[PDB]
RNA sequence: UUUUUACUUAUUCAAUGAAGCGGGGCUGGACUUGCGUCCAACUUCUGGAGUUAAGGUCC
RNA sequence: AUGGCCAGAAAGUGGUGUUGACGCAAUGUGAUUUC
């Protein structure tokens, strides 16, 4: 599709101008409660 | 130095850039605490002319008071 | 062969029937106040209309040109403590033997850093190239610097990373760096970098630096606006 | 008094389907003329059962199953949004806005009469026990029936002691001086 | 420079253990177009029980 | 109920309120009969 080739060209342009590290891992959270992380005492 | 430019820019408090910065900073300071420590002066030229030096032992605290 | 004693118990997670499974609730986590404040601060800076003098810092150098600039600038890092100590010992030896320090030490060529120093060099028209970090807080320290460079006729470029400039200048953070002059074997590289900056950054941001930034609406607000416009077009 | 007499918090279950609860007890609330129905529901996210207190409409009994949600049936004891009820049905413990767990018609023998719907604005018109005519959001929940304990004020108090016992738990000023 | 007519980013109110908000995709039903809308996915004879993933597939 | 009656110098303050017209608050009169 024309949208498919346009998306491929846009992805190539994005890789050329910004690099390949486009994605970042995000932790999944099964609870909505944030706890203070336990640190060295 | 840059602080001359910062002084002449701080004189123009009704310009678009200064009003935008004051608006976003007012929003931030209103959602912060009433008294809280600032890591650095947000007006370095004013702090420097009032006596602040980037030396250990100089502390900046930001505070809001009801007018 | 599988043991026939095994059986399957599928669970249907509809309303009223068995308990819902543990799903990713990261979109709905009650975040701490500082995380919420910084995310809302970034969101507000996108939502509000940004004046051009601040919005010009959104357009930065791309990866290739920033890499070439750092390849040139990494040859001119400032003197370290051990190198300065060795140079001082050699100069003290020359003084003891009855020679000036200029006889044993050569003329240095380094990058120039420190905001007051770089602004003075720009005003004296000594700096050949200026690189300004895109994320200086407060922004008033560098908001005039593109205009000053344009008036002085200095090639300037906004680059990502005050920490990246600090890695050059052996600090945690540098707001702005500059080159006044280089060595003879790097004069061609400096001129090529200056020309590449001129036709690849400044000509592209010549128009976009005058435009107001921000004004982006939210995801839900954009969806509501699209639905309203579609309903108005249909009716 | 142990717990306030509120509905469930508005969640996925009531907003999309229905959830079943069991009426375990009918209790007397001191200072209130109407009985309260203690109803136990399930928690969709955990193993523990949730115990709640409602305002009991007339005809409820212990061991009765009630259904609260968008798709629940029209039966005495069921909690329904006002969009899911027809014209002329009266409900109790009506929400002013969806999520305040009911505010209207909470007194014994009283009810709120759904007099109309406006589907275009997503609103509904109701009639209050005072005769007032009100417009509320149609996603507000309402509980089918009339509140139990009716006819309480027909009997005379007949004694200063009975008035004293009435107002001593109600904290109102008694006796009243001119 | 005035009016209304909207929007949300200031500000105000409410709820929650900040749990399913919005836009899509799958399925079915309706209308219409001649294939986009809207609307529903899931538990109703019983005062029981429901919680430590069963399983499929690559290793 | 973005309500009434209140309280506090103010408050991201409190009560009525674990409240919602068969209720709350302020009045006048003061069983029944008569009116």
């Amino acid at each position: 599709s024309k949208a498919a080739k346009g998306a491929q060209a846009k992805k190539a342009a994005q890789a050329a101008l910004k690099g390949v590290h486009s994605h970042k891992k995000t932790k999944v959270r099964k609870s909505t409660t944030f706890h203070r992380p336990k640190t060295l005492v | 130095g840059a602080l001359k430019y910062l002084e002449e820019l701080s004189k123009k408090k009704q310009s678009d850039v200064v009003r935008f910065l004051l608006r976003v900073r007012c929003w931030e300071y209103r959602q912060l605490n009433v008294i809280h420590r600032a890591s650095r002066p947000s007006r370095p030229d004013k702090a420097r002319r009032l006596g602040y030096k980037a030396k250990q032992g100089y502390v900046i605290y930001r505070v809001r008071v009801r007018r | 062969p599988k043991n026939p004693l095994l059986e399957k118990r599928p669970r249907n997670f509809g309303i009223g029937q068995d308990i819902q499974p543990k799903r990713n609730l990261s979109r709905m986590v009650k975040w701490p106040e500082y995380i919420r404040l910084q995310r809302q601060k970034k969101i507000l800076r996108m939502r509000l209309k940004v004046p051009p003098a601040i919005a010009q810092f959104q357009y930065t150098l791309d990866k290739n040109l920033a890499a070439q600039a750092f390849k040139l600038l990494n040859k001119y890092r400032p003197e370290t403590k051990q190198e300065k100590k060795e140079r001082l010992l050699r100069e003290a030896t020359a003084i003891k033997e009855g020679k000036k320090k200029e006889d044993v030490s050569k003329k240095p060529y380094t990058v120039k850093y420190g905001l007051n120093h770089v602004v003075g060099l720009i005003e004296n028209k000594k700096a050949s190239l200026v690189l300004i970090a895109n994320d200086v807080d407060p922004i008033e320290l560098v908001v005039f610097l593109p205009a000053l460079c344009r008036k002085m006729g200095i090639p300037y470029a906004i680059i990502k990373g005050k920490a990246r400039l600090g890695t050059l200048v052996h600090k945690k953070t540098a707001a702005v760096v500059a080159i006044t002059e280089v060595r003879s074997e790097d004069k061609n590289e400096l001129a090529k970098l200056i020309s590449a900056v001129k036709e690849g950054y400044l000509e592209k941001v010549e128009d976009t630096r005058k435009r107001w930034g921000g004004g982006i609406m939210g995801f839900k607000a954009q969806k509501r606006e699209e639905k309203r416009k579609k309903s108005l077009e249909t009716a | 008094r142990k717990a306030p007499a509120k509905f469930r918090p508005l969640d996925y279950a009531e907003r999309h389907g229905y959830i079943r609860g069991i009426v375990k007890e009918i209790i007397h609330d001191p200072g209130r003329g109407a009985p309260l129905a203690r109803v136990v529901f399930r928690s969709p996210y955990k193993y523990k059962q949730i115990t709640e207190t409602f305002i009991a409409n007339e005809g409820m009994y212990t061991g009765q199953f009630i259904y609260a949600g968008k798709n629940a049936a029209l039966t005495v004891g069921n909690i329904l949004p006002l969009s899911s009820v027809p014209e002329g049905t009266v409900v109790s413990n009506v929400e002013e806005k969806p999520g305040d767990r009911g505010a209207l018609g909470r007194t014994s023998g009283n009810y709120v009469t759904v007099v109309g719907h406006n589907p275009d604005e997503g609103k509904t018109r109701i009639k209050l026990p005072s005769g007032a005519k009100k417009v509320v959001p149609s996603s507000s929940r309402g509980m089918i029936g009339i509140v139990a304990g009716g006819g309480r004020t027909d009997k005379p108090l007949l004694k200063a002691s009975r008035a004293k016992h009435k107002f001593a738990v109600k904290r109102n000023r008694w006796p009243k001086t001119r």
